[PDB]
């Protein structure tokens, strides 16, 4: 498994804050139960 | 056991570093957390009861 995470390490950690955000408020939505859907500027 | 090789979930604040981390398989409900009164999983009330095998911190 070692070396499927070196992945995830690069991956992670070259994500653009608008996709660091993004993953905030669905993971809120998933913990506080509401549907991730329908999130998805000026 | 076994300790699961991932990131944290929930990161506290915005800009957060994510980091690898050693996590347990199954997220600790807040009862498990506090040693001074025991919950319905665990009874312990104190690190003697715990038995830890490390030197706390
Ligand atoms: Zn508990």
């Amino acid at each position: 498994a070692a070396e499927w995470i070196s992945q995830q390490r690069l991956s992670l950690y070259r994500r653009s804050e608008r996709q660091e955000l993004s993953e905030l408020v669905k993971n809120r939505m998933k913990h506080l139960g509401l549907p991730t859907t329908g999130y998805d500027h000026q | 056991v076994e300790y699961v090789k991932g990131y944290p979930p929930n990161s506290p604040y915005i800009g957060s570093s994510p980091t690898l981390c050693h996590l347990l398989p199954v997220k600790a409900p807040f009862c498990c957390l506090r040693l001074d009164k025991g919950c319905k999983h665990n009874s312990y009330e104190d690190a003697k009861a715990y038995g830890f095998k490390n030197k706390l911190i």
